[PDB]
RNA sequence: CUUGAGUGCAGAAGAGGAAAGUGGAAUUCCAUGUGUAGCGGUGAAAUGCGCAGAGAUAUGGAGGAACACCAGUGGCGAAGGCGACUUUCUGGUCUGUAACUGACGCUGAUGUGCGAAAGCGUGGGGAUCAAACAGGAUUAGAUACCCUGGUAGUCCACGCCGUAAACGAUGAGUGCUAAGUGUUAGGGGGUUUCCCGCCCCUUAGUGCUGCAGCUAACGCAUUAAGCACUCCGCCUGGGGAGUACGACCGCAAGGUUGAAACUCAAAGGAAUUGACGGGGACCCGCACAAGCGGUGGAGCAUGUGGUUUAAUUCGAAGCAACGCGAAGAACCUUACCAAAUCUUGACAUCCUUUGACAACUCUAGAGAUAGAGCCUUCCCCUUCGGGGGACAAAGUGACAGGUGGUGCAUGGUUGUCGUCAGCUCGUGUCGUGAGAUGUUGGGUUAAGUCCCGCAACGAGCGCAACCCUUAAGCUUAGUUGCCAUCAUUAAGUUGGGCACUCUAAGUUGACUGCCGGUGACAAACCGGAGGAAGGUGGGGAUGACGUCAAAUCAUCAUGCCCCUUAUGAUUUGGGCUACACACGUGCUACAAUGGACAAUACAAAGGGCAGCGAAACCGCGAGGUCAAGCAAAUCCCAUAAAGUUGUUCUCAGUUCGGAUUGUAGUCUGCAACUCGACUACAUGAAGCUGGAAUCGCUAGUAAUCGUAGAUCAGCAUGCUACGGUGAAUACGU
């Protein structure tokens, strides 16, 4: 309790995993390996605004793919970063990659990239209340069932600490076919730190 | 409603805000409000009012309610006919018309009705209730029981011009 | 809320044995029970020479209430007649109760004592029922008029 | 002059008043007859009355007070008030009438008088009822409620006080303005043979619902709180205070008149929402009952408190802290303490400066460390430099670090109210408004579940499902699984087989869904069949808006604040585990369903690669040698135990129990001294079912037996899952 994340819910059902290997039960040496790339991608995300990589990893070799809303910030001009990125990794992954850039599509609509944005307009005291009505408004011209947009801490870099939300749409929740995606953030300006709860949701589908 | 129409110019104008609570076990919901008048300050003015969980909700649904209600208001010479006294609720109010170049001298809410009904020079004193509202409904409630030369004369058999303010 | 019945038990043949066995059974160890109630209708018929469903239906009549009271509100108390269900669980429940309340070394006297005295209409099952219908059937004037 | 007012004339009614008179029941007191042992009272009792015969029962006697039905939102009167009846005297009112006088009227200061009950005087009376009082009881106490008695007084007459929620908290009088509907005394008329019956109308008071309108709202509405006029009285924030001084009246208590000082920023009305009620209606729940078993006693383990301490490391504290974080405390961990130790530091980034990196011994030291030998050695790319992952010791400013405070500044995370069934938003309406309306009512459900009806229509969050698991079947696939047909065998071990079991994948099925009744036909309830499984089939996961300024700065992240040659750092040893005591959690006991010995059958689930430890051998034993198979349906963990059959025991602090202590040993780890675990011998504790209070649980449940794992050099009575045996009761709210 009190409540959860759904992607721990859903998946097993509706999600694959963003991480995919071989178990052979020796986990913690590509798990750990695994955990550095999970580290050293922020170093892209501050530029690109990514939603989730995966790590699918045959035998010997890797493969992932990167889900942003920019390319042209990771991919170079004419490729002049992916490689300089492979020579940044391969010094501390020690083997191979095949780094393969996704975009995702109706490309904005999505949720980490837009807690991001609405936590960035929180980084230069955007005041509160404009940044949520017009994520649930872009979001609704751009065709959803229903969101919700949360924020909580001290706002309006104030006295003791609150939470609001302005939801629109249906938002099923406690039912299990839903596909919806869950993100979080933070966000530091002068006084302790700002996460938000995005929400959304955009029609029932499953991966099979 | 009555017959808001939107096709006049609009002047939207705030009189008042209140915190107004329901409480509920445990915590304590409450409802921003507001007050609003419109008119064009051409012939027409009326008042709305709403409460939401937020100002700028609030003061459009007030508005959307404003222009449903109205008053013709007959005007004279920028200044009304006469001199009434308005009465509803314990608000009474007290009007006179003036010599002009005086401005409208008044307290803020009535201030700022007859500013927006386009009157020029007039003397009041509110009376009876400060309170911002029936204050007010003191106010159109005499502009609604008022009339102008031709809006008499008219009734009886006779005519203006052996008869006139 | 109905009752879920236990079958038979043909040993030996009677039913009144299959819901006896099951308040014998301290802990869950049901052989033992079985055992022991058994050789009580052995030794019972072996000391004075009779049947066993002589004794014990015989018993479990001269021990088995059939008025009774219950509490309700000051201090009242309404006289009650007993279910059949409840009459036999009555019986035997204080049965066993009391059985224990000998104080003898084996398994299956206390209870051939038991059941061949109240049989005899004696033993403190026979004193329990006495007791029972003593406060009982002597006060019924003042709770009678209900339920 | 007659329309206001008053007088008439003919009428109607009435608990209108004062005095006298009469009568029945009933209470009581006494007397008598009858007859015995209780009466009377309470929630339970007691005190009292009673064998001197009560009470109860019958007769008759006295005596005071009040008057059953009738009695009604009915009447009367100026109010207070007035209810048995009859007489005497006697006041006003309403109608009709209209001759009669012709404005004589309305209000009313100061004055004058009547005025509930209590109270007072003087005198009579004294049946009940009953202040004060006594006794009893309850109660911590009760001079209070309750009970038994019980005086003044209630009562009458003459006098006196002279007030009240004296209320409709609404001054008197006149006049105008929608209806409907009853009621009381009358009047006119039509119908009726006769109205006495029916109807229509009109006056006077009387009650209710209601518009116009008023009012802040509730509400009033021809009996105005409406529309107005006259006259009178009265108010100017609340406490101080109806107090004080003074006057006046009074037999007296006290009544009338009636301030101030100081002091407060409120006092207060009406209505809405919420909570609450020892207020009410309904339903549900291991909430009660019906039942079983436990805690509390006895000893042990574990944790908190305390005590004590160089330190006994911090947090958490009613449920909603106390076998919690801590799913592993010799060191390590560990934060705390003593000692020796350090300064860009234990450690991370940056610049220089280099360099691939290092190891083994000696010394000193407890280690930390250094003191010397020794050798780390430009490896990827070089054309003499260089570039590089990566080293380097030194400088080294930015720095680094803080288990350093504030969880009442925060993110994140989690409990709890509670899987309780509810909570909210839009549009529109009402309301001056706050708010209400929906979401209410009838019916219905476990469910704001659903139908119907309704100034409400819709949406969302929520329950349900939606998903995992479970109950049956069909297809598919057959090794390591299985062995039915057979052969063979220690043995399914192998030939053969995949029929069955099984293993995991796909699909069928359960949905008021089929029938019958009931029911607003509907929702839904009840029962019937079928099927393995009927009304969410069992279970799990899932936790609305919010609450407790709940918990965490010590998982982490972090604002602010603070430390810096130490609030940072390394190490050895130590403690986190103390011990007069209490508290809570749990274990084993207090023995015959029991204890000891021997034989003997039935599982499920999960783990094993530097780990499972098969066989055999030694040893009483923990264990040891030894090594086969084993990355797993293969092989090992791993006998399952309870049970079942047998022998013995025959009620003892016992062959009960199994604490504590000494000795002898096993393994792990360097080393088991604080402080590991384990076996063998000997010891042989308290304790013979648990007081006051108290918890768990409705069927695979409780009760009860053992197994596997995580954490893990060694260490779990605890935690989690796993199955085995397996019940009693559920009258009912
Ligand atoms: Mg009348």
């Amino acid at each position: 309790g009190q409540k959860i994340n759904p992607i721990g819910l859903r998946v097993g059902i509706i999600r694959d995993w963003e991480a995919k290997w071989y178990a052979e039960k020796d986990f913690a040496s590509l798990l750990h390996e695994d955990l550095k790339i999970r580290k050293f991608i922020d170093n892209e995300l501050k530029e690109a605004s990514v939603s989730h990589v995966e790590i699918e990893r045959a035998a010997n070799r890797i493969n992932i793919a990167i889900h942003t809303g920019k390319p042209g910030m990771v991919i170079g001009k004419g490729g002049s970063e992916i490689e300089k990125l492979r020579n940044k990794l391969n010094a501390l992954t020690d083997k191979k990659v095949h780094i393969n850039v996704i975009e995702i599509k109706k490309v904005d609509l999505d949720a980490r990239l837009v807690a991001e944005n609405i936590a960035r307009q929180l980084e230069n005291r955007a005041s509160f209340r404009r940044v949520q009505k017009q994520a649930i408004t872009r979001a609704m011209k751009l065709g959803a069932k229903g969101i919700k947009t949360q924020v909580s801490g001290r706002l309006g870099g104030a006295d003791i600490a609150r939470a609001e939300q302005y939801s629109e749409g249906t938002v099923p929740l406690h039912t299990l076919r839903a596909d919806i995606d869950y993100a979080h953030a933070e966000a530091d300006t002068t006084y302790g730190k700002l996460g938000v709860k995005v929400w959304i949701y955009r029609g029932e589908v499953l991966p099979t | 409603a009555r017959r808001e129409e939107e096709t006049k110019e609009f002047e939207e104008r705030v009189v008042t805000i209140n915190r107004v609570a329901k409480v509920v076990k445990g915590g304590r919901r409450f409802r921003f409000t507001a007050l609003v008048v419109v008119g064009d300050k051409n012939g027409r003015v009326g008042f709305g009012t709403g409460k939401a969980q937020e100002v700028p909700e609030a003061i459009k649904k007030a508005v959307e309610a404003a222009k449903k209600d109205l008053v013709v208001v007959p005007r004279v010479e920028g200044t009304t006919p006469h001199t009434i006294t308005g009465r509803y609720g314990s608000g009474s109010v007290f009007m006179k018309p003036a010599a002009p170049g005086t401005g409208v001298i008044a307290g803020g809410p009535v201030r700022a009705v007859l500013e927006l009904a386009g009157i020029t020079d007039i003397l009041s004193k509110s009376l009876g209730s400060n309170t911002p509202i029936n204050m007010v409904r003191a106010t159109i409630d005499g502009l609604q029981n008022l009339k102008n030369a031709e809006d008499v004369a008219k009734l009886r058999g006779k005519t203006v011009e052996e008869l006139y303010n | 809320v109905p009752k879920r019945d236990v079958l038979p038990d043909p040993i030996h043949n009677s039913k009144l044995v299959t819901k006896l066995i099951n308040k014998i059974m301290l802990d869950g160890k049901r052989g033992t029970a079985q055992r022991i109630l058994y050789s009580a209708f052995d030794l019972v018929e072996q000391r004075s020479g009779r049947d066993a469903l002589e004794v014990f239906e015989e018993a479990i009549n001269n021990i088995m209430p059939v008025l009774e009271v219950k509490a309700r509100r000051s201090n009242y108390q309404v006289p009650v007649e007993v279910r059949p269900e409840r009459r036999t669980t009555l019986g035997l429940r204080w049965l066993v109760n009391y059985a224990r309340l000998r104080g003898e070394k084996t398994m299956e006297d206390r209870l051939a004592n038991e059941i061949l005295d109240a049989a005899n209409n004696t033993g403190g099952a026979v004193k329990k029922r006495e007791d029972t219908h003593k406060m009982a059937e002597a006060n019924k004037a003042f709770a009678h008029y209900r339920w």
